[PDB]
DNA sequence: GAGAGAAGCGCCAAACACA
DNA sequence: ACTGTGTTTGGCGCTTCTCTC
DNA sequence: GAGAGAAGCGCCAAACACA
DNA sequence: ACTGTGTTTGGCGCTTCTCTC
């Protein structure tokens, strides 16, 4: 078509959705890495620019440009995924997918962006297809998705609950029906920043929440993979009470592997940090216990 | 151009697939090369770990004093002529300067690291230090890369070779897990806090007044929104159009005109 | 006579006007008078400043700078991101070809590749063997005006920083080594001194996400050219020369040529507007 | 602890901010920093003004400058009247005290008899005949403070615009006599230009009525005294000195003990706050 | 001191009236001292008279170039040891910068003032200039004023007797007929022109901000206005009872308040 | 009393008007050179300190102030002359009359006096016995005077005919009725000033003034006493019309003196000055006339 | 019970030195 | 292309504090 | 006949040099 | 007492001018 900056501004929001328009065609590299050279080159090109236009200007999203892009993004991402094959393999359209995420990333974080708009455009079956995204396999992708995640949630307040229940019932799924999954690590980064932002007193659903989801996921005998974050999310939590610490104890005292097994240290890593914050408040209800329970 | 860099830099073929070439030049260029043919920390800068290795060359010794960070892998290398504990401290200064203040530090036993001078000069910096006697990959890596460059060339200062191999372990090569380079990985900002029963606002910039430069004029041009701030610079869009980095000099900070 | 007053006596403006003359008329005896242009000192032309990078690791700008410690002379090579304002330092005994391509090989594995560099005229700069590196790694090396310090004025202050610096920490323990006073001053620089403006520090800006595009730039510059008086930057001078026409004109600086056989670069801070002969 | 980052890497204020204190508490740990003030050339303290009489002919301020012309090294004694501005300047070939005298009643025979006169500690206003010739005219004849040239700003801008014009007649007529120049020069400033703010000539301004009566003056000056660090006029230094007690202070400049035998004069430009030991 | 300003300057009773003596001191003083025992133009610098006089010594000659106004016995001299028309020039000068520039000279015919150098020095000037062959009594007085300061002295450089000479003509001595010095009278400023029917307002002088100086303030305080102006300074006062002299760094242009 | 600067504003005029009071008395030094000289310096004092107030406040003339400063002055200056007696004498009270010419200079050009609210304090009468003033011996106080009726004369608009005409009888009772007079060169003086703001066309009754009270003004034998400042006023009044010239040149080829005297040479200067304006315009009707009588 | 002093804190223009 | 810039510092307006009639 | 360009003129803050 | 200051200069607001539809 034409260069976006290159129009008067009577039509250049036009040319914005005609541009945006451009891209909502599908190209598939899975099928054959050939297909369609140029008509990709131009839809590289048309999303580059398309960034940059949007990071340069100010009182440029209007109200009928909140849907399409979202629906652009729901042509682009949301989809069925590539079946599972267990070094991880790459996905093979990622240039066009990173250039959407970023394009949805400054979308999202503009301060122009209202958030009394997307709120009947954005809704919960939104976030349910974009959180089904979280299996891929991609790291990279992962990353993106996480970093989007996190300003969606941040961003709106209606939409807070339900993704925590969401976020319970995905565990619950993983914990005991399918235990095939491969985003637990972003997920729990983005739980930990949540848990960060906790307030006094802390209510009793964050009790049922850690106790049914978070000491009880030990078990998964994949924890190596994400160790740290996981602990991080408890190193986080209990500094608002240490009240209720002495349940996490009986629960990593049952869950501790009595057989030998390599598995042992990263166990005892997670020990050692709630031992630096167990000292003090004269914690030695269950110090004896934990010692008994060690020495074997 | 690619073949250039891994001459030179001999990284990884994912580093050059980053660059102009694509998987199969990157494979090509691998294997066409006659030489080239967990985590116990929670967060950077939490916990390090501190070894000292010796380096052996045809008519000398040196020591190569690294300091690894457990959550992403960055190396710090220093090298020396002996082995005391000023030069740990100086090292450790060093490493200090290139990433930063770590909260714990870990290291094995011996005449470094146990003497008064070390304890005093971590507890000025509030690091709490622990010794253990019994990462290992990160020290053969740097081996390897600098007995390349050595084959590459033997007529260098050992310093060169030492700060080339730095930049390519941290900056150049990617880690095959997390897609990340090891500074990367180092130095992504964390996620911020997200208040409870409190929207997360978006932050606003101040406004200013700005002078076109290269015109000598005396007029402040409209109090306007700022898009970037950089040092000695920020962004203004003069127009509808077009933005421009004007120096701070030629900004004046103003009020919203509600 | 205004005329032959000023030719005589080369009064003021309202001298002139006191003897009988319109303001416009004495302004213009004034501006077209040859002697009373040259010998005043006075001018007034736009200000330079130095060009800055679009993003981090774009333009560096470096400079050495000396150190008197325990009664030896140590050469600091500074390098400083142009963008964030990040500092690499190194500390040498002398000053060579080799010295600079070490300097500027940690300043990579410190900070990252930069695409162009520019520093003054130094004895050091101008080698074959810094070249030489800097063309391996593709790296484009440019020089300055010769004799115009300004002109990198943003690395010279932070030398003055870093020594400012270096003097208090050894104010306190003169038995610290230098290499220890220099590594806690590089942290304390990048990693917790903020800057003044933006109030976030080096360290911050410059691994700040690289997600923000470089904006398009327009070469396009003034096609007009106009008379100059020049000083030469190496000598100063009392009085102007010329005046002369300018080949070209660029923003920051004019090509004003010298002699009749070869022209020369000449800053804004050194030029004064002529009138027009024809 | 933001008092131990402090001490070991001499941060900033946000630097300790960050950490954990208030504004006030960092403000206050920057200020009570002994080697954080004496390193740091940065100062804000009252400019100073030289004295200015009440009335034409009350102050005057001379100075010798240096000319060159036809190989020659002319030595002009140039005195300007305080009030008014009125320049005049005598050339001769060598310094002497009886030049100087001379001048002085070249100068007398010019403009009137002064009152008091000032000057900088040259070789030869401190001679015995000066002093005696000033004397004879009842002349209160007062020194500067020793090397700072800052003092007589009066007298070394008139020596400009009087070389200024000069150079401006010479650039005409190269074989212009010096006597005839300066003559001419003379009457251009004393009698053609005008004075840039008030838009009078200083001939007006001199022989203006003397009606107007000399204002009541009080010597009642402040009766507290503060802590300084102080640099010495004649010599440049890197860091402040002190900090010490000033015996007593003026406006413009204070008494500030160099060592434990004899006391100083020091201006305000070299004088920097000191926080107070008790 | 009278006593000692007549024996350095041995000026006349009068001048010493106008010091501190009065009429029986002057008296006094002028009858102890063993050594003391019309007009053509119409206005200040309008018609000079150059006259050059010979000054005998005991083994010398001097040349006394002099230029004495018709109005008011303005004397300005200037000493040379030869007489030509280049030496005319530059006493022209020196006069026109010592008492300004005359618009018509008149002077004895001789080898000076009669060559193409003096006519073209006069014509740059716009002074026109016309010769006579046959005033004489100042340059009398200014003998005899030479020659008592040499009785009281003989070791004088010849130009501080000169210089002293002029200063007690000029600036000392008094006229008998309309009380006024030399200087006094010469240099009286006109009585300004009086417009018909229109009636002569008074000038108004601009009103300005202006800071205490000594005090590092950064606030301009009230605009007011200035009772007196001068070269670096302007009368400002302060406060309803005392006024300051206040640089022109520390002084602002202002509007009147209406 | 008290210093006048160290009183509240309140009653600071109050202490103004005492002390402008306490001047009131008189001193004479004729009488006896010694009489009440404390009294005498208080005085002098007093009025060195009100001289210095008054040029350097604002807002310090009121209406109630207007009268008694001018009776001060209408006190101390209007008296009798002293008896004639042909270098001159100088006044003996010279001090006090000095200060109070001073001050009264300086009352008269303060910024903040009103033109209109002396108009019914100052009238003929005060401007009559000021011009009468003018005989006096005294060199300064004619300067003084003089410097202080041009102030009046221009500052008034009602009070400028009357001045003109009691000019003209006095040059009549000069030239005609008493020759004794001492004050010729100061009030020509003003009258040239006067001349030289004169407009275009110029009024019939400046022309009866130069034919009958300045052209006639030269058979006085005592010329050479006022020689210039007269001749300056003729070469003040003929540059407005230079057709008016001839009438003067036959005056003063009638009332050159036919016999060899010194006073001759005068004369030929005031010629000259004419010459140098008579020659433009082709003025030569009275040339040869002219010639004629320079000839003799 | 309430309003004037007192401690806190964000901002800035003139100065300084980098050979 | 070519081109001066970042930190320190007392004074001051705006804001939030508490001892006193 | 009328309102937008064009010449006139008073004012000022940043620069420079006085060894 | 002791102490930095006066001139030059393009850009710009305010004002008074005249050629053009
Ligand atoms: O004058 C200098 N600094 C002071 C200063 C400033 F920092 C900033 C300003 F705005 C003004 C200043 F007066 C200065 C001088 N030189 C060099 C510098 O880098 C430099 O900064 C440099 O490298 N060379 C090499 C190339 C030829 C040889 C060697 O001499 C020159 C000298
Ligand atoms: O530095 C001078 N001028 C430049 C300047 C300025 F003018 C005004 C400023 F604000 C700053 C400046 F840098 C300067 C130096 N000296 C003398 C001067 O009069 C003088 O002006 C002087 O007479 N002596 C004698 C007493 C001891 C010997 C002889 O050295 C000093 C040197
Ligand atoms: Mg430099
Ligand atoms: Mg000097
Ligand atoms: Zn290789
Ligand atoms: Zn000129
Ligand atoms: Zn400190
Ligand atoms: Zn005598």
């Amino acid at each position: 078509l034409l260069h976006i900056r290159d129009v008067p501004p009577a039509d250049q929001e036009k040319l914005f959705i005609q541009k945006l328009r451009q891209c909502c065609v599908l190209f598939d590299f899975v099928s054959d890495p050939l297909s369609d050279l140029k008509w990709k080159e131009v839809k590289r090109a048309a999303l580059s620019e398309m960034v940059e236009y949007i990071t340069h200007n100010r009182n440029v999203i209007t109200e009928p440009i909140y849907p399409e892009v979202v629906h652009m993004f729901a042509v682009n991402m949301f989809r069925t995924l590539p079946p599972s094959s267990n070094e991880p393999t790459l996905e093979a359209a990622w240039p066009h997918l990173q250039l959407v995420y970023e394009f949805f990333l400054r979308f999202l974080e503009s301060p122009d962006f209202q958030p009394n708009i997307a709120k009947k455009y954005i809704d919960q079956k939104f976030v349910l297809q974009l959180l089904e995204l979280f299996d891929s396999e991609d790291p990279r992708e992962r990353d993106f998705l996480k970093t989007t995640l996190h300003r969606i949630y941040g961003k709106f307040l209606g939409l807070r609950a339900y993704i925590r229940k969401q976020i319970n019932n995905i565990f619950y799924r993983f914990i005991y029906e399918t235990e095939h999954h491969n985003g637990i690590a972003e997920l729990l980064e983005i739980l930990g920043s949540i848990i960060n932002g906790f307030a006094l007193p802390l209510k009793e659903e964050h009790k049922i929440f850690l106790l049914k989801v978070l000491l009880p996921l030990h078990k998964v005998k994949s924890l190596s993979v994400y160790h740290p974050q996981l602990a991080y999310c408890v190193v986080q939590f209990l500094e608002k009470d240490s009240t209720l610490t002495e349940p996490v104890v009986m629960a990593l005292l049952k869950y501790w592997p009595k057989t030998h097994s390599p598995k042992e240290v990263m166990f005892l890593n997670e020990l050692e940090e709630i031992l630096d914050v167990i000292e003090p408040s004269e914690f030695v209800k269950i110090m004896e216990p934990l010692f008994r329970q060690l020495a074997k | 151009s690619p073949a250039k860099l891994h001459s030179f830099t001999h990284c990884g073929q994912a580093a050059l697939t980053l660059h102009g070439a694509t998987t199969t030049e990157a494979l090509n260029i691998l294997h066409s090369c006659h030489a080239c043919r967990i985590r116990r920390g929670l967060l950077p800068n939490h916990i390090w770990q501190g070894d000292i290795t010796h380096f052996k060359y045809k008519n000398t010794l040196y020591r190569l004093h690294v300091w690894v960070d457990t959550f992403s892998g960055s190396v710090s290398a220093t090298h020396k002529k002996r082995e005391t504990s000023s030069e740990a401290i100086s090292s450790l200064l060093h490493a200090i300067a290139h990433l930063g203040r770590p909260s714990h530090i870990n290291t094995d036993n011996g005449p470094a690291y146990a003497s008064q001078e070390f304890q005093h000069a971590c507890t000025s910096l509030a690091i709490r230090h622990t010794t253990h006697i019994p990462v290992e990959r990160t020290n053969g890596i740097l081996k390897t890369l600098l007995y390349k460059y050595f084959s590459d060339n033997p007529n260098l200062p050992m310093d060169n070779a030492l700060s080339v191999a730095l930049w390519t372990i941290n900056h150049l090569n990617v880690l095959t897990h997390c897609q990340k380079t090891r500074w990367q990985l180092h130095h992504s900002p964390r996620l911020p806090p997200i208040p409870e029963e409190k929207p997360v606002t978006t932050s606003k910039t101040h406004w200013y007044y700005f002078k076109i430069p290269g015109l000598n004029s005396r007029q402040w041009k409209g109090p306007q929104r700022a898009l970037q701030e950089a040092a000695g610079a920020a962004l203004i869009p003069v127009s509808d159009t077009a933005a421009q980095w004007i120096p701070w000099k030629l900004l004046k900070r103003a009020v919203c005109p509600r």
